[PDB]
This record gives structure tokens, C-alpha cells and sequence, in this order.
């Protein structure tokens, strides 16, 4: 570990714990879901942006200048990290362009990040060749630079640095006649010294990925990696923690208030479907169930609430305590446990039993058609430009981002200060709002 | 007072119950450290030269152990017998047709002899199983994991009956050499746990072996296992006021101390019923930091089990209660005509195998990858060491002498350890000569 | 690429063994309901015909064409009904029958203990006349003796049973292992339903029923966006805790957290005996408890090497020790079930996980990262976390430590992953 970018093309060979394996995967996955989330939400080169993904980061101790903290621990976890990720994301394609997108954006930040001293350094060890050129250079041949080079306006040749490449390395971009050529050695700019490189970094990336593919049938016979690394990206939740046994004090009056003030679209909808019809079908029952259970409500209130609009649902109350008392005691209670013990996180509700017909659960925002989302967001009364930018998210299939933005347009701010997934979280941040 | 005062008033005190071998007088003794003993473990990848790895069982992986063993089996027997050819399992032939598989017992229970079945490697019957038959066979002798080659009738496919069974060769003999004969006779010490009452720390069966040993200055010494058992009351109702391994180096310290001035060679076996060491067959040596260089000189560990030569002659070492664990499920036609103890050495001789019974009995804990890479006889041993809770004896069966140490304490009762003489014979003359010349049994 | 077929409603169980609606599309759009399905078959002949009428009530009302919710809401209530009608004992005797064939002789199975069919076979060759011989088929039913005995143990004849008003039946047995799993084969995998659930439904089983309960196929991958890595008062709920008696005043000490007590009285287990009349600290017996520690440990994996087995198909579940070379593409097919598929009684993975239990009961270091507020870490660590303490807690980690760090892959290699 060498640098701190590093290219990540030597495969580890220590010994970890399998505590410390899950713990690097869950960490890198949410490091780079928490990419993928940011850059769709942000540009790519602003501060807040830059900062933000900082403090993840920070937070997730995944990268940082050379120091005694630096040399042990971060270099290493984001190594491991980014091999038992290509072991979990090599299995598709689609996985691997995600993948790619995510990582790219990650070593133009990090690069970003480091200081144009350590550049040189971090060029020589990346064990392919480039040379910087001197100043009397720069000064000697910056007319023809600025002659050959593209629409870049003026003369201005400004503190940016120049390299000195073989010309097979660049052929896209001197096939344009772009730039200019002296003895078979090319002269650019940092722009694209950093898009020449981080196309042959996708370029190696690719294969690698392909070979690991291969690779794949051979290292899955271990029983204990299985059913992590066949879905660390696909339906793990970024440490949604809005597990079961929460606390707080919820009046069962307010429940339509607080629907109308802090429920996320899907569940103040199915909330409006069980008061206007006063009965669910399975998965929106036990949803809405497991979320008010989640919410704070206690045992009592809850088996009151549901008896109580059952009773507009027009069937005996012994039969309410008979069919459903017992289920409603097994979601609070005993095991059966990740699938009645839990609340609901986003990731599964939009990914799990998509509605039918007669159905309201889902994320509607992944679950029904952008007229119908344009109707629902009327009667929720949303500016329409609002609504405009929502549906371009939707268009972007980044439901999480478009929920996000919907829970700022109701309470009237600009930034939540997180990133959803989890409707509770959605509900527990509304009552920090207050 | 009360505890060990039988062994303090024991009338059989230093005498000797049993012999085989020839004639010899009482005063039993060595030369010391002094002369040229060798002393160096044998066979199966060197028996754990490191101290151990894991306890991750894969099913697959155990079921390509107990498949290669079954194969290997089956292809030296083939060529010994001169066999044609092995027929699936599954695949009636009306003609006696030779089969193949590793014997088991139909329930989970005691086997009984109309319940047995035969389950065979996968490249002949796929790894299926069947039942088996013994009425119309003559004799046999069976126990769950051992390799048979039955060429019974089988010419329905769903169940066969037993005709003949062949007989297992077992491995031929380690072949000596020049500097082998070039050894002078010698003898050796054998001791099992518990060595120390039912009641007791004090260890005064431990202090009499000191004694013992220290008074006759033997060639080299054998302690098994185990040094402190789980089983006994004492620290099954864990009212120690030391730590397992505190005590366990405190043993070791005082026999490696109470042995300085015998001379003799030192090794110690462990057990499975030993409690601060891992509780898996086959096990790693001991763990030991305090030994000067000449204590390192003295004193070994070897791994249980142990296939080590002494002189050039083969012990063959187990600790395990292998001769109980047989005795409870092997059955024969007949019993009283041969000896129980004489078909059991056969079968341990028989199937190359340190544990030939599959599955074990609770109290045992075996990882199959190491057994199978760690826990096979290299050769048919010229001597075997099996510490039994069944009755001391000395029988020599296929060339190969077996000596039962018995014992040391059964409990408040009396125990025994044994002597034997061994030296190279004549190198050519009769075609089988063994090292050993004659055995005591002595009571402690 | 085609379309093979259509089922309007289909039970997805497993390959080739599921529960489907066959649809054939006739003319004019129509189709016909056809009833087919794989993997029905039941293999062993030992239930109740009341419980084959069950699990035909259960297939029939599963297969029905009403909504998930009705069929729910259908089985539960016939479910109260037979639960409440067992209980109370108005089902008539002759439903509660089993039948089983003889394979060998009585005294010719090992299992003698085991098997309730040959116990009754013994009884009835032992007082009676004509002896029970191989190819015979035994009728028997279960009773309770109030002699607590295994159920096994007590089972009698019919006739003996109703010419005995000394002992009676046990309904617990029944909804225990003769009505639960016959209706949660096929009731389980409803999603929202659990076998706990279906105890629930049928009597007072839950606890007890949860302690003699298998856990083995609730675990699934199949969770499409629910655990991350959960946290310790779940992933050790599974796990039996730590039992230790007190040399002082021999009464039994229980500890399955670090520390004890609620808010500001949070003090560690043991820094007080169990008993309030034993005035002698536990931290002084440190020896024996890191003995006792062993002694458990040692006892845990020494069951782990028994390679106890048992098949996944609720109905048979075979307790085997003896892995059959037979091996089909997920594990080793159960040779009772020629179509199924075995797995150890106590995971491997299960016992590193109890002993991962075990080094967080006596990870102090790391119960003092986890409540968040310092002063009362400080107040705490002052008034009772002496560096002495600390390093007997230590010790009592590394009485663990030294068997995690050579335990069972605990540990990965990379090399072998990425070869
Ligand atoms: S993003 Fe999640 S919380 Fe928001 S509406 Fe969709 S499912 Fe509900
Ligand atoms: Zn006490
Ligand atoms: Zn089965």
C-alpha cells in the first residue's frame, strides 16, 4: 500500500476474520451506494458535493493522506473492500456498469482530492509511464500546445500541468488532430490526462471483472460468503436502523395528522386507502402494520386502532380477535423473526411484491405511471416545477432521490441532511422537524 | 487417608500378573541414556508436524475422504485378489458377482447383525446404499467403517445376500535394514491415565511411576493420556482452585523432574479424554515452553495418533479406547471360538486405518479431511500400544505383537503398566523375525 | 424462446415439487382449472388419518381459487377448530390411531428405545399371545402415563388404552408432531405465516414449542431488502446462555450480557452473586469460571463433531449420524427421503456463533462502546472497573479467544478466493 489512490489491479493475500469480511463489504457498499445517491442528487464538482462525500468518507475511513493511521487500517479495508465487491458485482453486466459508474466517480473524486505535488508520485506508481515536462519546455513549445490544441479559448496556458506520452496511449484523442505530436510524444492537459486514464483504468476494469467471472463458480462453493455475496447490492439496506424496539409517544387520535404531515407518499397513501376503505389486502395490511409498530405505538393502541376500523369494516369482533389478534401479537412479539420482527425498509418495499390491481402498497414512485404519480402529487399539492424535476428523477429510476425531494418540497426546506431508505427514518425525521 | 488407600495398602504391589515372550528373570533394567536409541516418527505426512488448523466440515469434502478411502481399499484388494471386475450396487446380475462399500448399521442404534447395509464409492454404485444379508454366510466378522469386498448374489438389486467375504491383506511389513540389526536390546516403559485416584490431586500413582522408573532406569518411557480427564467428579464439578493448563504444567513438571536422574527417553501421548487440549481425533502434541536443552534431548511429543520407530522398530501408538469402541458394535458368527481381542487386532491391522470405525461413538471427535491425511498406518507396526479400560493382555496376531498396558487406575483399585524387551533378530533365517522378545505385565 | 404453459396459481416449494393451478387455454379464451401438482408424495405411513384429513383440508383450500387473504383466514379458523376439538377431547378416539408396518422383529431394531411402534410391539409380544412378526403391521397410539417419560417411551395400544382409565392421551404430542408438521409443509411458506404462528393458532404450544422447535428452514436469503448485519440481543437469541453454581452458596448464576441492571444501577453480573443472601463477589472465583467455560465449550464441540443430521422435509425429519455417500445437488439425500436433503442438527456456523456469544459476554472493553453517554461511562468505570477487574475480564475473553482464533474458518483466506 504504497499511495492512496492505488490501482487496484493486485489481489490481497492475508488472512481476516469473517467479522471484520462482512464488515469491510457492508462498509464499501454503502460507501458507494452513498455515491451513486449523491451524484444523482448533486453535480459532480461542487462543494457541497465534495464535501459531503468527505464527511462519508470520514465516517467510513475509506481514504486519506499519508499518515501513521493512513498506512495500517484505510488503504487495506478499501482494498479488501474493492475485491469482495468485484467478487459480489462481476456476476452481470448491468451490475458491472453500475459498478464502473460508481467507482469512476470515487477516483475522480479522490484524485480531486489529492495535491498536484503527490501527483507525480502517484503517476510513478501507478508502474505506467509519464513524463512531466520542465518549465523551459512548457515556455519553449506552449505556442504550438495552444496551436494544435482543441477549442480550449486563448493562449492562456495556466498552471496546469503538461505530460510527455507515447502516442499509442492517446489515439482517440490524437486521431483528432487535437493536439500536438514531437517525435512520438504527445503534450496534454489535466483533463485529460485524468480521462485518459480513467478510460484505461475501465478498460482493465472490464476485464478483470470478465475473468472474475469466470472465476465466479469456483469460489461460490463456500457456504458461509453465499447469501452475503450474492446480495451485498441487490437487497441489502445502507444501515437502515430504524429496527424494532423504538421509543416514543404516539396518540392515536393525531394518526391523520400525521399521515397528512409526516408519512412518505406510499405509506400516506395506503393510510388514506385503510380510511376510505377500512380493510387491506395482505401486503399493505402487514406494511402499514410493521411501520406503525416500527413508529413508536405500543401493543395495545395498535390491536385498538385496527379493532376500531374494523369496525367500520363491518365484520364480527370475534372474528377480528380470532383471525388477526394472533397475527398482530406474533409481528410484536416471538420469532418468525426478519419478516413480521422488522419495519419495512425502502429498498425491499420498492424491490419485494410489486401492487396489483386492488393493491396500494410499493413505492408508487416505482409502482405506478407517471400520470397517475403527476395526479397524486396535485392532490398533494406540490409546486408544479417540483413535481417537474420529480418526474425527471423518475425518469432517472432514482425513486429514493425523488421521495427525498418530495420530503423537502412538503416541509418547505431545501436540504433533509441524510439520504432515505427507510420509511420510519422518513417519519422520524418529519417529528424531528417538528 | 482415605483416598488412594488401597494403592496404600496394596498387596500386589510391583507384581507381575501376565507374560508373553520366553522365560525371563525379574530384575528389569536398561543401560540408560547411554547407548545408541533412536527414536523418530513415521508414515502419513509426519503425523502433525505443526499443531493444527480448523473445525470447518464441509459435507462434500468428508464425502470424498470417506470415498477415496473406499476406493483405495477397493484397488488394493482388487490387485491383491486378482478380481475381475466390481459390479454396481444397483445393477442385478444373476451370476455371484463381486461388489464393493464400507459397512454400516441400518438405525442409529447398536448394530445388530440383520442390520447392516453396503454403501459402496460413487465411481462403482454412485454412492448408493443397500442392505445385506448374512444367514447363508458362513463366518464374518463386521463393524461399521470397514472396507468389505462381498462377493455375494445379488439378483434382485434392492437387497443382497452374503456368500463369501474376503479377508483384508494388510500392509506388508516396514522393511529393516543393516543399522536396524546393528541395535542392541532394549526396553520399554508404558503407562496409561488416570494417574491419580477418584478422589485425589495428590497423583500417588504418579509418585510410584517416578519411583518405578527412577529405580529400574528403562531405555525410553511411554505416558498416554489422559493427564487431567474430564470425566472425573473432581473437575466435573469443577471445585479446582487452578487453572486447567496450571495444573496439567504442574504434572508435567513433576514427572519431567521426578525422571531427571533415569536417563531414560520421554514421550508423552495425549487423549482425548485430557481436558485444556483440544478435543479433537486426531490431535496435536502437547504445549510446553520450560525445558532446558538437554530436557529437549530427553523428552518428545507426538501426535495422537503416532506412528514412531524406536531402534528401528515400529511402535504404533493410540490413545483412544479403540478396542471398547469395537468391542460394543463388531460382531461375528462365533464368539467364544476365537478371541474378541484377536479379531478386533485383525480388523485394526486389516484397514491401514488408525480408526477404522465410521461412525464413532459419541465420545469421540473426529475431523475426517485431517484424519484421513494424518491417521493411516503406514505399515503393518511390528508393536501396537492400545491403553484399554477392557482387560490387560499381550497378543501377537499377522506378525504384528499387541500389548495392553492396562489401566494405571481404574478409580481407588489397583492398576497396572507393562515391560517389554525388544531387539533385532537374526537379519535373514526365518522369514518373519520380530524385534520384540518378551512382555511383562505388572501391576502398579 | 415460447410459452410452455399457464397456472393461475401456483405453490412454489422447491424444483420440481411445488403446488400450480394448470391452466389450458380452450377456445373462445376459456381454460380448464386442471388440478396437478409435484412433490405431494408423503413418504413414511405413521400419521394420524385424522392428520392425513387435515393435510387434505389444507391442500384443498390452498388450491382454491379465493384470494390469499380468504384461504389465510379459512385455514386458520379450521385450524382453531381442531386445536380446541383435540383439547377438549371431542374427536373421537379412532381418528387418533397410527399404523406402521414391522421391518424386522421388535428386538431386531437398535432403536428399540426410540422407536414407539416397536416399544409397542415388545409390550404386546411380552403380555400377550401371538407375537408380532416381521411383515405385520402394529396399530398403536400415543398416551400420557404422567410417568415423564419420552412420548415414545408411553405409546400403547388402542384397546389398552381404552381399557385404561389411569392414563390418558396427550394432545400435547399430537399438536406437537403429528398435526403441526402435516399442515406446515404446505402452510409455512405462505408468506406472513410461521410455524410459531401455526402454535399459536392450535393451542398453548408457543414457548415450548419454540424450545422444541427447528429453526433451520425460517433462515433464507430470499429477503429482498431486509438484514444488513443485525445486531447482538438477535444474532445470540438462538444461542443458550451461561450457566455457572456458586461455590459460596450454590445457587445458580445466569449471565448472557456484560453488564446488569437498568440505567444507573447498570452493573456487570459479576460484581454480585445471583442469590442476595451470598455476600461473596464473583470476580474472586475467576478460576473456575474460566473451568466452567471450558468445560461448556469444550462440551459444545464435542456435540458440533457428532454430526448429528436431519432431514429438511418436516414431515420425515430422520435423526441420523451416519453420512450417506448418496449425495444430491444441494447436500446428501436423506436416506429415509429418497427426495430430500440433509443438514446438521447444530450448525457450524451455529456454534461460532455461540461462542462468538460467549466472548461478547465477557467483552467488557466492547460493552463500554455501546451506551452512548460518557458521563455515566466515566461514573461507572470509576466506581466498579478497576484495571484488576479489568484484566480478569480479559482473561475470561482470551478463555474463548484461544479457541476463536483456531476455530472453523472464523477466519478467511483471501489467496484461495482469489486464486
Ligand atoms: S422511496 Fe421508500 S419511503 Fe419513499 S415512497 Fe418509495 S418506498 Fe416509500
Ligand atoms: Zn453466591
Ligand atoms: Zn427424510
Amino acid at each position: 500500500y504504497p499511495h492512496c489512490l492505488q490501482f487496484y489491479l493486485q489481489p490481497p493475500s492475508e488472512n481476516i476474520s469473517l467479522i471484520e469480511f462482512e464488515n469491510l463489504a457492508i462498509d464499501r457498499v454503502k460507501l458507494l451506494k452513498s455515491v451513486e445517491n449523491l451524484g444523482v442528487s448533486y453535480v459532480k464538482g461542487t462543494e457541497q458535493y465534495q464535501s459531503k462525500l468527505e464527511s462519508e468518507l470520514r465516517k467510513l475511513k475509506f481514504s486519506y493522506r499519508e499518515n501513521l493511521e493512513d498506512e495500517y487500517e484505510p488503504r487495506r479495508r478499501d482494498h479488501i473492500s474493492h475485491f469482495i465487491l468485484r467478487l459480489a458485482y462481476c456476476q452481470s453486466e448491468e451490475l458491472r456498469r453500475w459498478f464502473i459508474q460508481q467507482e469512476m466517480d470515487l477516483l475522480r473524486f479522490r484524485f480531486s482530492i489529492l495535491p498536484k505535488d503527490k501527483i507525480q508520485d502517484f503517476l510513478k506508481d501507478s508502474q505506467l509511464q509519464f513524463e512531466a515536462i520542465s518549465d523551459e519546455e512548457k515556455t519553449l513549445r506552449e505556442q504550438e500546445i495552444v496551436a494544435s490544441s482543441p477549442s480550449l479559448s486563448g493562449l492562456k496556458l495556466g498552471f496546469e500541468s503538461i505530460y510527455k506520452i507515447p502516442f499509442a496511449d492517446a489515439l482517440d484523442l490524437f486521431r483528432g488532430r487535437k493536439v500536438y505530436l514531437e517525435d512520438g510524444f504527445a503534450y496534454v492537459p489535466l483533463k485529460d490526462i485524468v480521462a485518459i486514464i480513467l478510460n484505461e483504468f475501465r478498460a482493465k476494469l472490464s476485464k478483470a471483472l470478465a475473468l472474475t467471472a469466470r472465476s465466479l463458480p469456483a469460489v461460490q462453493s463456500d457456504e458461509r460468503l453465499q447469501p452475503l455475496l450474492n446480495h451485498l447490492s441487490h437487497s441489502y439496506t445502507g444501515q437502515d436502523y430504524s429496527t424494532q424496539g423504538n421509543v416514543g409517544k404516539i396518540s392515536l387520535d393525531q394518526i391523520d395528522l400525521l399521515s397528512t404531515k409526516s408519512f412518505p407518499p406510499c405509506m400516506r397513501q395506503l393510510h388514506k386507502a385503510l380510511r376510505e376503505n377500512h380493510h387491506l389486502r395482505h401486503g399493505g395490511r402487514m406494511q402499514y402494520g410493521l411501520f406503525l409498530k416500527g413508529i413508536g405505538l405500543t401493543l395495545e393502541q395498535a390491536l385498538q386502532f385496527w379493532k376500531q376500523e374494523f369496525i367500520k369494516g363491518k365484520m364480527d369482533p370475534d372474528k377480528f380477535d380470532k383471525g388477526y389478534s394472533y397475527n398482530i401479537r406474533h409481528s410484536f412479539g416471538k420469532e418468525g423473526k426478519r419478516t413480521d420482527y422488522t419495519p419495512f425498509s425502502c429498498l425491499k418495499i420498492i424491490l419485494s411484491n410489486p401492487p396489483s390491481q386492488g393493491d396500494y402498497h410499493g413505492c408508487p414512485f416505482r409502482h405506478s405511471d407517471p400520470e397517475l404519480l403527476k395526479q397524486k402529487l396535485q392532490s398533494y399539492k406540490i409546486s408544479p416545477g417540483g413535481i417537474s424535476q420529480i418526474l425527471d428523477l423518475v425518469k432517472g429510476t432514482h425513486y429514493q432521490v425523488a421521495c427525498q425531494k418530495y420530503f423537502e418540497m412538503i416541509h418547505n426546506v431545501d436540504d433533509c441532511g441524510f439520504s432515505l431508505n427507510h420509511p420510519n427514518q422518513f417519519f422520524c425525521e418529519s417529528q424531528r422537524i417538528l | 487417608a482415605t483416598p488412594s488407600q488401597k494403592y496404600n495398602s496394596r498387596s500386589n504391589r510391583g507384581e507381575v500378573v501376565t507374560s508373553f515372550g520366553l522365560a525371563q528373570g525379574v530384575s528389569w533394567s536398561g543401560r540408560g541414556g547411554a547407548g545408541n536409541i533412536s527414536l523418530k516418527v513415521l508414515g502419513c505426512p509426519e503425523a502433525l508436524t505443526g499443531s493444527y488448523k480448523s473445525m470447518f466440515q464441509k459435507l462434500p469434502d468428508i464425502r470424498e475422504v470417506l470415498t477415496c478411502k473406499i476406493e483405495e481399499l477397493g484397488s488394493e484388494l482388487k490387485e491383491h485378489y486378482k478380481i475381475e471386475a466390481f459390479t454396481p450396487l444397483l445393477a442385478p446380475a444373476q451370476e455371484p458377482v463381486t461388489l464393493l462399500g464400507q459397512i454400516g448399521c441400518d438405525s442409529n442404534g447398536k448394530l445388530n447383525n440383520k442390520s447392516v447395509i453396503l454403501e459402496g464409492d460413487r465411481e462403482h454404485s454412485s454412492g448408493a446404499q443397500i442392505p445385506v444379508d448374512l444367514s447363508e454366510l458362513k463366518e464374518y466378522s463386521l463393524f461399521p467403517g470397514q472396507v468389505v469386498i462381498m462377493e455375494g448374489i445379488n439378483t434382485t438389486g434392492r437387497k443382497l445376500v452374503a456368500t463369501k467375504l474376503y479377508e483384508g491383506v494388510p500392509l506388508p511389513f516396514y522393511q529393516p535394514t543393516e543399522e536396524d540389526a546393528d541395535f542392541e536390546q532394549s526396553m520399554v516403559l508404558v503407562a496409561c491415565g488416570p494417574y491419580t485416584t477418584s478422589d485425589s490431586i495428590t497423583y500417588d500413582p504418579l509418585l510410584d511411576l517416578i519411583a518405578v522408573i527412577n529405580h529400574d532406569r528403562p531405555d525410553v518411557c511411554i505416558l498416554f493420556g489422559p493427564f487431567l480427564d474430564a470425566k472425573h467428579e473432581q473437575v466435573e464439578n469443577c471445585l479446582l482452585t487452578s487453572p486447567f493448563e496450571d495444573i496439567f504444567k504442574q504434572c508435567l513438571r513433576t514427572i519431567i523432574e521426578g525422571t531427571r536422574s533415569s536417563g531414560s527417553h520421554l514421550v508423552f501421548v495425549p487423549s482425548l479424554r485430557d481436558v485444556h487440549h483440544e478435543p479433537v481425533y486426531p490431535q496435536p502434541p502437547f504445549s510446553y515452553s520450560d525445558l532446558s536443552r538437554e530436557d529437549k534431548k530427553q523428552v518428545q511429543f507426538v501426535s495422537e495418533p503416532c506412528s514412531l520407530s524406536i531402534n528401528g522398530v515400529i511402535f504404533g501408538l493410540t490413545s483412544t479406547d479403540l478396542l471398547f469402541h469395537l468391542g460394543a458394535e463388531e460382531i461375528s458368527s462365533s464368539s467364544g471360538t476365537s478371541d474378541r481381542f484377536s479379531r478386533i487386532l485383525k480388523h485394526i491391522l486389516t484397514q491401514r486405518s488408525y480408526y477404522p470405525l465410521y461412525p464413532p461413538q459419541e465420545d469421540m471427535a473426529i475431523d475426517y479431511e485431517s484424519f484421513y491425511v494424518y491417521a493411516q498406518l503406514p505399515v503393518t507396526p511390528d508393536v501396537l500400544i492400545i491403553p484399554s479400560e477392557l482387560r490387560y493382555f499381550v497378543k501377537d496376531v499377522l506378525g504384528c505383537v499387541c500389548v495392553n498396558p492396562g489401566r494405571l487406575t481404574k478409580g481407588q483399585v489397583g492398576g497396572t503398566f507393562a515391560r517389554l524387551y525388544l531387539r533385532r533378530p537374526a537379519a535373514d533365517g526365518a522369514e518373519r523375525q520380530s524385534p520384540c522378545i518378551a512382555v511383562q505385565v505388572v501391576r502398579i | 424462446i415460447d410459452i410452455d404453459g399457464v397456472f393461475k396459481s401456483l405453490l412454489l416449494l422447491k424444483k420440481k415439487k411445488y403446488a400450480a393451478l394448470v391452466v389450458e387455454p380452450t377456445s373462445d379464451g376459456n381454460y380448464v382449472t386442471k388440478q396437478e401438482l409435484k412433490g405431494l408424495d408423503i413418504v413414511r405411513r405413521d400419521w394420524c388419518d385424522l392428520a392425513k384429513d387435515t393435510g387434505n383440508f389444507v391442500i384443498g383450500q390452498i388450491l382454491s381459487d379465493q384470494s390469499r387473504d380468504t384461504i389465510v383466514e379459512n385455514i386458520q379458523k379450521r385450524l382453531i377448530e381442531i386445536g380446541e376439538n383435540v383439547l377438549n377431547g371431542s374427536v373421537p378416539v379412532s381418528q387418533f390411531e397410527i399404523n406402521k408396518a414391522l421391518t424386522k422383529d421388535p428386538q431386531d431394531y437398535p432403536d428399540k428405545k426410540s422407536l414407539p411402534h416397536v416399544h409397542v410391539a415388545l409390550w404386546i409380544n411380552s403380555q400377550g399371545g401371538r407375537k408380532v412378526k416381521a411383515g405385520d403391521t402394529v396399530s398403536y397410539v400415543i398416551c400420557q402415563d404422567g410417568s415423564n417419560l419420552t412420548a415414545s417411551q408411553r405409546a400403547y395400544a388402542p384397546e389398552q388404552l381404552q381399557k385404561q382409565d389411569n392414563l390418558t392421551i396427550d394432545t400435547q404430542y399430537y399438536l406437537a408432531q403429528q398435526i403441526h408438521p402435516v399442515v406446515a409443509r404446505i402452510c409455512e411458506p405462505i408468506d406472513g405465516i410461521d410455524a410459531v404462528l401455526i402454535a399459536t393458532w392450535l393451542g398453548l404450544d408457543p414457548t415450548q414449542f419454540r424450545v422444541h422447535h427447528y429453526h433451520k428452514d425460517e433462515e433464507n436469503d430470499a429477503l429482498l431488502g431486509g438484514p444488513a448485519q443485525l445486531t447482538d440481543e438477535e444474532k445470540y437469541r438462538d444461542c443458550e446462555r451461561f450457566k455457572c453454581p456458586c461455590p459460596t452458596c450454590g445457587t445458580e448464576n445466569i449471565y448472557d450480557n456484560v453488564f446488569d441492571g437498568s440505567g444507573t444501577d447498570m452493573e456487570p453480573s459479576l460484581y454480585r452473586c445471583s442469590n442476595i443472601d451470598c455476600k461473596a463477589s464473583p470476580l474472586t472465583f475467576t478460576v473456575q469460571l474460566s473451568n466452567k467455560l471450558i468445560m461448556d465449550i469444550r462440551r459444545f464441540i464435542k456435540k458440533y463433531y457428532d454430526g448429528w443430521l436431519i432431514c429438511e422435509e418436516p414431515t420425515c425429519r430422520n435423526r441420523t449420524r451416519h453420512l450417506p455417500l448418496q449425495f444430491s445437488r444441494t447436500g446428501p439425500l436423506c436416506p429415509a427421503c429418497m427426495k430430500a436433503t440433509l443438514q446438521p442438527e447444530y450448525s457450524d456456523k451455529s456454534l461460532y456463533t455461540q461462542l462468538c456469544f460467549y466472548r461478547y459476554i465477557f467483552d467488557a472493553e466492547c460493552a463500554l462502546e455501546k451506551l452512548t453517554t460518557d458521563h455515566e461511562k466515566d461514573k461507572l468505570k470509576k466506581q466498579f472497573f478497576t484495571p484488576k477487574v479489568l484484566q480478569d475480564y480479559r482473561k475470561l475473553k482470551n478463555t474463548a479467544e484461544q479457541f476463536l482464533s483456531r476455530s472453523g474458518y472464523s477466519e478467511v483466506n483471501l489467496s484461495k478466493l482469489f486464486a
